[PDB]
RNA sequence: CCUGAUCAGGCGAUGUGUGCU
């Protein structure tokens, strides 16, 4: 399956392809109705 | 008169044309068995429904029998002789009603009778949906592996199933494989029927190369005969209708590219097209395609006909269980 | 909005409705074993949604109630004993039931 | 004024009485919902083998 | 897993102790 674990730092270009989106408010979840 | 029932029935998403005051007067029956439901006394339930003013009510049964059980819907003659004989034996007769009650718990009995009532309706659409075809040429995709039955999953939402005895022997199938076929029957199970098919027929190979042959529609060649023993090995002899065409070339296509094709159809099938002339001896002789034939000798009056070859062509014209030989022959 | 201590739940058989009162609050003296309710409180979860079959039948009865979840305190699971003492408490503004 | 006499006789040769009112009848059934009388009986005169003298 | 009739509804960290090995 896998043979070894590596380490490195991360730029940030790799950072941003981790990602799926951007978090852009402090909202924690809606009121009323249970959803985010 | 609240009229809530008046918008209620006009919702009108699925039941449009489905009937209205019917589905209207079953969640009444539906809510009255839950009335029913609440109390200990064990009466049978009747709702009564109005189509104008859209208000309803509850009326109890007392279901003139010859018996005792059932006590709260218990009626006899002898006590039908105060109400002078004028009930029979075996009636509902109602003579008592009920009034209402709030009853989460029956409220949820209700939601529950009405979910049922809707897949009743659901299943009776259905059937409809079947009403208007009966029985046709259809490909479906099976979804669910059952022991010697295979369900399948059609369009707008029907269904059918495929049985073993009515499929191929050796060749067994498996879910995301598309299977066409003949449905023949709607046999009524518990809670509705579902339909049924026969993919082993020489309909279908028969409807497979009309819908593959171009001449097949235009009546440039005729399809005289179609004979198939299912699966294993099939031979039809068809003509050109007066064209100097050939058939086989035409209901071939390309390289076997229609009956290669649509022997894919019947799962493997080994199918042979095969000549036709005039008279029944050329006809029957080049229907015992592929085979060479010497002589064939046949009887004016009672239709029997005898046929002789080389042992190098006996072995080719016997065929293993006589398919060649009763195909030639049916 | 705010939550009854009613008897009438739904989504649970006369099994475990069957040592409370028509109040809601088990009977004092009741031999109770792990898995029981001794409490019967039903929650609003909120509307949120509603769909056509729960219209017609909010149609039917009228109730508004309808989207109800239960909270209903229930038995440590293997405890057992015979409940000897309830206390309740209501503030103000609350009406009293027969049992307070 | 005991319950076996009036299961002796059928409910139906009950009905066969003005006796019997409209309520009366609804108590009929409502009594022998218990499954203990007016299942249309019949004995000798009163007494079965366990209503025997001891 | 638990509860009811294939569907619905229920899965905490810190700190303070205190007691056992």
């Amino acid at each position: 399956e896998f043979d070894a674990i590596k380490i490195a730092l991360a730029s940030p270009d790799m950072i941003r392809s981790w990602s799926f989106g951007e978090v852009k408010k402090p909202e924690t979840i809606n009121y009323r109705t249970f959803k985010p | 008169m609240n009229k809530e029932i008046l918008a209620v029935v006009e919702a009108v998403s699925n039941e449009k044309a489905l009937p209205r005051e019917k589905i209207f007067e079953a969640l009444e029956s539906a809510l009255a068995t839950a009335t029913k439901k609440k109390y200990e006394q064990e009466i049978d339930v009747r709702v009564q429904i109005d189509r104008k003013s859209g208000d309803f009510d509850t009326f109890r049964r007392w279901l003139v029998v010859d018996e005792v059980t059932q006590p709260t819907k218990e009626i006899t003659l002898e006590a039908a002789r105060y109400e002078d004989e004028s009930l029979n034996l075996g009636d509902y007769v109602e003579d008592q009603i009920e009034s209402v009650t709030f009853d989460r718990i029956t409220t949820q009995t209700a939601k529950q009778v009405i979910v049922q009532k809707v897949r009743e309706a659901e299943r009776a659409m259905v059937v409809d949906q079947f009403r208007e075809h009966e029985g046709e040429i259809i490909t479906g995709v099976v979804k669910k592996v059952n022991r010697d039955n295979i369900s399948l999953d059609l369009g707008n939402n029907a269904e059918a199933v495929i049985l073993r005895e009515d499929m191929l022997p050796r060749e067994n199938f498996r879910p995301g494989d598309r299977v066409r076929g003949v449905l023949y029957s709607v046999r009524p199970e518990a809670r509705g029927a579902q339909l049924f098919v026969t993919r082993s027929k020489p309909e279908m190979l028969i409807e497979l190369f009309r819908i593959e042959v171009p001449e097949i529609g235009e009546e440039v060649i005729e399809i005289k005969a179609a004979a198939r023993d299912p699966g294993s090995r099939a031979k039809i002899a068809v003509k050109t209708n007066d064209k100097r065409i050939d058939p086989v070339g035409a209901c071939v296509g390309m390289r076997g590219a229609r009956v290669q094709a649509v022997s894919t159809e019947l799962g493997g099938e080994r199918i042979d097209i095969v000549l036709w002339d005039d008279n029944p001896a050329q006809f029957v002789i080049n229907a015992m395609a592929p085979a060479d034939v010497a002589s064939i000798v046949v009887d004016e009056d009672k239709h029997t006909m005898d046929i002789a070859v080389e042992a190098g062509n006996l072995a080719q014209a016997i065929g293993r269980n006589g398919q060649n030989v009763r195909l030639a022959s049916q | 909005g705010p939550e009854e201590i009613t008897a009438d739940i739904p989504n649970v058989g006369e099994a475990a409705l069957s040592k409370l009162d028509e109040s809601g609050i088990v009977y004092i003296g009741a031999e109770v074993t792990g898995g029981d309710i001794l409490v019967g409180k039903v929650t609003p979860k909120g509307e949120t949604q509603l769909t056509p079959e729960e219209k017609l039948l909010r149609a039917i009865f009228g109730e508004k109630a309808s989207d109800v979840k239960d909270s209903s305190l229930r038995v440590p699971n293997g405890v057992s004993g015979t409940v000897i003492d309830v206390q309740v408490f209501t503030r103000d503004g609350v009406e009293k039931d027969k049992r307070a | 004024h005991y319950i076996g006499d009036l299961v002796q006789r059928t409910e139906v040769e009950l009905l066969k009485t003005p006796n019997l009112g409209k309520k009366s009848l609804t108590e009929i059934k409502d009594v022998l919902a218990s499954r203990g009388l007016s299942l249309g009986m019949r004995l000798e005169n009163w007494p079965p083998a366990s209503i025997a003298d001891e």
